[PDB]
């Protein structure tokens, strides 16, 4: 339905054919989806009319909380604990949005690889593509940094991989 | 639940704070004070660790029997 935003989770146009009956035998499927009908899906469906009906009187709302954008912990000075307490939480924030990240795109994977059938090789190699960028950067961002992980730590490990790409390019240029 | 027996993030946050500030003060503060006792122990010029002389009001400043002192 329109609860949930279909650019983030997408899928296909939905092709289904039509029925095309082939012999006078009577389908049992179709009769028992009626009996299924009208034995199931009309009172369910009653039921939850009525309690959406309870439901509209008392119309209530919450809110989604936003959050600031505080300096991170490249610019606090060595010993300033308040500045690298901020830095921290905001780092902590933004690595649980990142693996949120990388669990829509593996329930994209997960959904493509049931829907396509027999034809998931072929047909979901933009979807592991993208899981592969998506992996790479995550796990630049964060593996080995182990249990007791800081935002000391992450950036420690982003100059590192700078530093060595940097002479990398440097000898490469030399070439 | 949240409203009967919780607060909201911000409180603990700026606690936390308030906290941090306060230990990391109490620190610096042991660290200066270390170094304070030794510079006051291996020099003697501080307030700290003074050895006692002997009192210069007991010398007596009289004609002493003999001119020489
Ligand atoms: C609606 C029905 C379906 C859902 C049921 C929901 C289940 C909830 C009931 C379970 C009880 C929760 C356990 C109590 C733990 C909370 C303890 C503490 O955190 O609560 C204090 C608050 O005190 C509460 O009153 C807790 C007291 C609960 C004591 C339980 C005793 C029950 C024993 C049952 C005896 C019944 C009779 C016995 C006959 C012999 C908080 O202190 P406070 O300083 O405010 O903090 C500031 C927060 N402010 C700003 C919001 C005010």
């Amino acid at each position: 339905p329109d609860s949930w935003d279909k650019d983030v989770y997408p899928e296909p146009p939905r092709r289904t054919p039509a029925p095309a009956p082939q012999t006078s035998l009577p389908n049992p499927v179709t009769y028992l989806t009626k009996i299924f009908d009208l034995l199931v899906d009309r009172p369910v469906t009653l039921a939850r009319e009525f309690i959406e009906q309870q439901h509209a009187k008392n119309r209530y709302y919450y809110y989604h909380r936003e959050f600031r954008r505080v300096p991170d912990i490249t610019e606090c000075e060595e010993k300033d604990i308040l500045c690298m307490f901020e830095a921290e939480m905001q780092w902590r924030r933004d690595y649980k949005v990142d693996q949120e990240i990388v669990n829509i795109i593996q329930e994209r994977l997960k959904a493509c690889q049931q829907r396509e059938g027999e034809s998931y090789r072929q047909n979901c190699a933009k979807e592991l593509e993208q899981f592969t960028q998506v992996s790479k950067a995550f796990q630049d961002r964060y593996s080995d940094l182990g249990a007791h992980y800081s935002a000391r730590k992450c950036l420690a490990k982003q100059k590192q991989r700078m530093l060595a790409e940097r002479k990398a390019a440097k000898e490469a240029a030399a070439a | 639940i949240a409203r009967t027996f919780y607060d909201g993030p911000e409180k603990n946050y700026e606690k936390t704070m308030a906290i941090l500030q306060i230990e990391a003060e109490k620190a610096e503060l042991r660290l200066k004070e270390l170094e304070v006792r030794r510079l006051m122990r291996a020099r003697g010029d501080g307030p700290w660790y003074q050895y006692p002389t002997i009192d210069k009001a007991l010398i007596d400043h009289s004609p002493k029997t003999t001119p020489d002192n």
